[PDB]
């Protein structure tokens, strides 16, 4: 999935865009 | 868009530079 890795947050925030309200 | 293993506190503050909706919501461990 998501994140529980690396903590992630860099190349995949594009993806982040859909975790605002 | 550099260093890693941000998920906490950093996808997050991060998400208001990603998202920047009036707000965000992630899922956190803990």
């Amino acid at each position: 999935g998501i994140v529980e890795q690396s903590c992630t947050s860099i190349s995949s925030l594009y993806q982040l865009e859909n975790y605002c309200n | 868009f550099v260093n890693q293993h941000l998920c906490g506190s950093d996808l997050v503050e991060a998400l208001y530079l990603v998202c920047g909706e009036r707000g965000f919501f992630y899922t956190k461990p803990t």
